[PDB]
């Protein structure tokens, strides 16, 4: 999948540092276009990032703060659009890297051409040379007003000149290989931008970063969109129109529109609109509904939309940071939660700045029918008179739409649970999951982690937990009813798969059918009581269903 | 919050050509179906066209399609009005509303810019004073005020005695006349037993003509 | 196209009362109608979608109603806030045509108009025009007709009036008819009068103007 999700987090310190250089592997290994921000933060000196040698658009802005390696290996990178900033102000962010000596070394941009809108922040980094050799004019858009340098030339080091075979001195690096390729400044005409300096090289309008030829379909990468090699300035309609009178035919060209894109159809995770927009949330008086395939569509409605619950980052608590005990009422009988769900430490002790109770954990069981969450759950506190996460029995999916620090999607931190708790989670649609630092944390490697994740770039992060040689030498290694040696915890229940056959919740075996008091009847290995008040048997077969005419008499 | 403002509102010849602008912001604007809809001067509301972020396909209206030309520029949340061919019809004020799902009805309506056609030349106001009559006293209150005409283009501001006065004034609306100018009055009500002692001056105001003609008011000697 | 009717086009009501308000089309747009609210000067919201369904953010004073033709916008108390202009539409096919609009203002008692006449002043003589005012001040309600006549007939197509916005005040209007004659036309006559005629006068006043003595 060339489609990644990027992480939205800031100077902030990672949740877990041992396992951060895996977590930026898991994510943008085998990508090309990143729709988000590419943050490079917190990372050794002998780290190793040759997974991101094929990374060539960005969607949001650049993070590269608080590293100590030598070498970024962003060689393939052409365009950064620049839809969200960095401060507001800034599109390319390189801060504070610094301590043979460790440090960033050199930029290592080669293909950088296009900055769409934004502008470039270089500060704090003294083993960095050539910063301010670069005519960054050129790589900003013609239509970029907002192109202000703020480059800091303070090093702790002696550079050296750049190669002489590179025609002027802009060079990214000391090697031939490093010079810099003037697309802007040198175009001949009213010409954006151009391949050379002759008017018949100068590229196509819709043409980005450059062109490969005269044509509108060898641009280095399209200015509006990608129509599958075609860079034009809509996607085709999804309908068509009489013009005299006006009325709806459906187009078979019909495109939809996914970032800088034309797409058939909208991604897994993302919703379909009419007027033609791949999104994460359905607009006003529309509403989001499942088709008969089962693929996600945002559809209108004539009456009002259906009253959903919210989460957090949603219309009245966009800016709550966790559940305390004021807002848990909102949540009852809710078996479907729009945004997040987020246990700080602060929940479940009151805040002294205001009278909030502190919530009981006798509070948190209105989340016994809760069975989807279109956000990232996050639980960095828990009461230690709950054993485990079970009041989310009934959750089934968790479809990550939005993440926690823009890569998580499922988190627990400092719980001290025992085993897992969460029993029918069967579906993380995006984000990673990172259950870290639980020191009583068994039953963590035995989890089928790949029949929950939907794409490639889902992986799980696990460190600092109760050792699995001590988790097997306690009886505690899923019983072995469950089929497969998948489970979710100890005792009959926590199956993840059944071998034999059901009795309610808990994996069992042959049922009750023939020796029971009540008589039993095997719909797909399922035991189900039933009174079998017409012929008391002493071993044969009673009923057949659970209605009056299927009974013996 | 949702807020649009519009632009490109002026004065132009019959035939001449404008393009508004109406920029967008609080919301996703590849998600929601854009419009343009007007209102002639005390008349009612008619909508105008239809623009689609993502595609471009225009809807327009049976009596303008031709001559407007709509668009859409994602890169700065702005829509495009391009008028061409204007006639005496065309002035009114153009909002700038949107679509909730695309059914044809609008929650978040723009500014409401507004657009003029007319040959009429800039011209100063020429302040005209009406004197009271002999017998304008209704018993005890007369009535007094001044008559700019031929002015345009709109609006222009009057003020009595520097402004000392206010209780009383009346400022009539602009009424367009059949030669193609304004022409409005103000007036105020005084009490007769004061129309010798006050010394009355009309302060009209004209910024797109730079005046400032005063005229004073005086009764006729009848 | 579709012609969307209101009736009345202008009411009057105090705060307190009940406002209805009925919007008719000539083709049937059964739940595809809206209603709006337009203060004078500003700009247009919404209120009823769907004919009978409330916007996000709208007080609960408002309750659409009808269907196929008939449609009807409904206030159950009033408030010194939702004096405007209200108007109907139909989005149920195209074209989408709104209304002509529906005027609701304050109500009170009749009050009589003060009739003044000015005699035109004296530098526009050698201007080549003239023009001569018939203003009215502080009545209600709104109608009234005036006509001018020259020493026996009454004039037309050569007097354009102008009425004054509502006053927050007195709540009474403002009424001048301007005639306009040219200094040929009018250096010819002796009697310029304009007759007024109102609902709260009992006796059509006229206020006679001399072109000699003045």
């Amino acid at each position: 999948t060339q489609v990644c999700t990027g992480t939205d987090m800031k100077l902030r310190l990672p949740a877990s540092p041992e396992t951060h250089l895996d977590m930026l592997r898991h994510l943008y290994q085998g990508c090309q276009v990143v729709q988000g921000n590419l943050e490079l933060t917190y990372l050794p000196t002998n780290a190793s990032l040759s997974f991101l040698q094929d990374i060539q658009e960005v969607q949001g802005y650049v993070l590269i703060a608080h590293n100590q390696v030598r070498q970024v290996p962003l060689q393939r990178l052409r365009i950064v659009r620049g839809t969200q900033l960095f401060e507001d102000n800034y599109a390319l962010a390189v801060l504070d890297n610094g301590d043979s000596p460790g440090g960033l070394r050199e930029l290592q941009l080669r293909s950088l051409t296009e900055i769409l809108k934004g502008g470039v922040l270089i500060q704090r980094n003294p083993q960095l040379c050539y910063q301010d050799t670069i005519l960054w004019k050129d790589i900003f858009h013609k239509n970029n007003q907002l192109a202000l340098t703020l480059i800091d030339t303070n090093r702790s080091r002696a550079c050296h000149p750049c190669s002489p075979m590179c025609k002027g001195s802009r060079c990214w690096g000391e090697s031939s290989e490093d010079c810099q390729s003037l697309t802007r400044t040198v175009c001949a005409g009213g010409c954006a931008r151009c391949k050379g300096p002759l008017p018949t090289d100068c590229c196509h309008e819709q043409c980005a970063a450059g062109c490969t030829g005269p044509k509108h379909s060898d641009c280095l990468a399209c200015l509006h969109f990608n129509h599958s090699g075609i860079c034009e300035l809509h996607c085709p309609a999804l309908v068509t129109y009489n013009t005299d009178t006006f009325e709806s035919m459906p187009n078979p060209e019909g495109r939809y529109t996914f970032g800088a894109s034309c797409v058939t159809a909208c991604p897994y995770n993302y919703l379909s609109t009419d007027v033609g927009f791949c999104t994460l949330v359905c607009p006003l008086h529309n509403q989001e509904v499942t088709a008969e395939d089962g693929t996600q569509r945002c559809e209108k409605c004539s009456k009002p939309c259906a009253r959903v619950c919210y989460g957090l980052g949603m219309e009245h608590l966009r800016e709550v940071r966790a559940v305390t005990s004021a807002n848990i009422q909102e949540f009852a009988g809710c078996k479907k939660i729009f945004g997040s769900l987020a246990f700080l430490p602060e929940s479940f002790d009151g805040d002294p700045a205001s009278n909030t109770a502190p919530l009981q954990p006798e509070q948190l069981q209105v989340f016994e029918t809760l069975e989807e969450i279109t956000g990232y759950l996050y639980i960095s506190a828990w009461p230690d008179s709950l054993p485990d996460l079970s009041v989310f029995q009934n959750l089934q999916v968790i479809r990550g739409r939005v993440l926690h620090n823009g890569a998580y999607s499922l988190t627990l931190q400092g719980l001290g649970i025992s085993w897992l708790g969460l029993r029918s989670l069967r579906e993380l649609g995006s984000g990673l999951a990172l259950i870290h630092h639980n020191t009583h944390l068994c039953f963590v490697h035995t989890v089928p982690w790949d029949q929950l994740f939907r794409n490639p770039h889902q992986a799980l992060l696990h460190t600092a937990n109760r050792p699995e040689d001590e988790c097997v030498g306690e009886g505690l290694a899923c019983h072995q009813l469950c089929a497969r040696g998948h489970c979710w915890g100890p005792g009959p229940t926590q199956c993840v798969n059944c071998s034999q056959f059901l009795r309610g919740q808990e994996c069992v075996e042959e049922c009750r059918v023939l020796q029971g008091l009540p008589r039993e009847y095997v719909n797909a290995r399922h035991c189900l009581p039933c009174h079998p008040e017409c012929q008391p048997q002493n071993g044969s077969v009673t009923c057949f269903g659970p209605e009056a005419d299927q009974c013996v008499a | 919050e949702v807020q649009l403002v519009e632009s490109g509102g002026g004065l132009v010849q019959p035939g001449g050509s404008l393009r508004l602008s109406c920029a967008a912001s609080g919301f996703t604007f590849s998600a929601y179906t854009m419009d343009w809809v007007r209102q002639a001067p005390g008349k009612g509301l008619e909508w105008v066209a239809d623009v689609n972020p993502n595609s471009g396909g225009s809807i327009y209206n049976q009596r303008f399609k031709g001559r407007f030309t709509l668009s859409v520029d994602r890169s700065k949340n702005t829509l495009y009005l391009q008028m061409n061919s204007l006639r005496a019809e065309d002035t009114a004020v153009y909002y700038c509303a949107r679509n909730l799902g695309p059914s044809f009805y609008f929650d978040y309506w723009g500014q409401g810019t507004l657009v003029t056609v007319s040959s009429a030349s800039t011209k100063g106001p020429s302040v005209f004073p009406l004197a009271p009559s002999s017998k304008s006293t209704s018993g005890g209150t007369a009535a007094l005020g001044c008559l700019v005409k031929d002015y345009f283009p709109e609006p222009v501001t009057v003020s009595w005695n520097s402004g000392a006065l206010t209780s009383g004034v009346h400022t009539f609306p602009a009424v367009l006349q059949s030669s193609g100018l304004y022409s409005l009055s103000s007036v105020v009500t005084v009490p007769s037993s004061s129309l010798g002692t006050q010394t009355y001056i009309c302060n009209v105001n004209h910024k797109p003509s730079n005046t400032k003609v005063d005229k004073k008011v005086e009764p006729k000697s009848c | 196209d579709i012609q969307m009717t209101q009736s009345p086009s202008s009411l009057s009501a105090s705060v307190g009362d009940r406002v209805t308000i009925t919007c008719k089309a000539s083709q049937d747009v059964s739940i595809g109608v809206a209603w709006y609210q337009q203060k004078p000067g500003k700009a247009p919201k919404l209120l009823i979608y769907s004919a009978s369904y409330r916007y996000t953010g709208v007080p609960s004073r408002f309750s659409g109603s009808g269907s196929g033709t008939d449609f009807t916008l409904t206030i159950s108390s009033l408030q010194p806030e939702d004096f405007a202009t209200y108007y109907c539409q139909q989005y149920y096919i195209y074209p989408y045509t709104f209304g002509q609009g529906t005027k609701v203002e304050i109500k009170r008692t009749v009050a009589a108009p003060s009739v003044f006449i000015f005699p035109p002043s004296d530098e526009q003589l050698k201007s080549g025009t003239a023009s001569v005012v018939c203003l009215l001040n502080n009545f209600y309600p709104r109608e009234a007709k005036v006509q001018w006549k020259v020493d026996n007939a009454l004039q037309s197509g050569n007097s354009q009036e102008s009425v004054t916005e509502q006053d927050s005040k007195d709540s009474t209007y403002s009424l001048s008819s301007t005639l306009t004659l040219s200094k040929a036309d009018y250096e010819k006559h002796k009697v310029y009068a304009c007759e007024v005629t109102h609902q709260g006068l009992s006796s059509p006043v006229t206020k006679s103007f001399n072109r000699g003595e003045c």
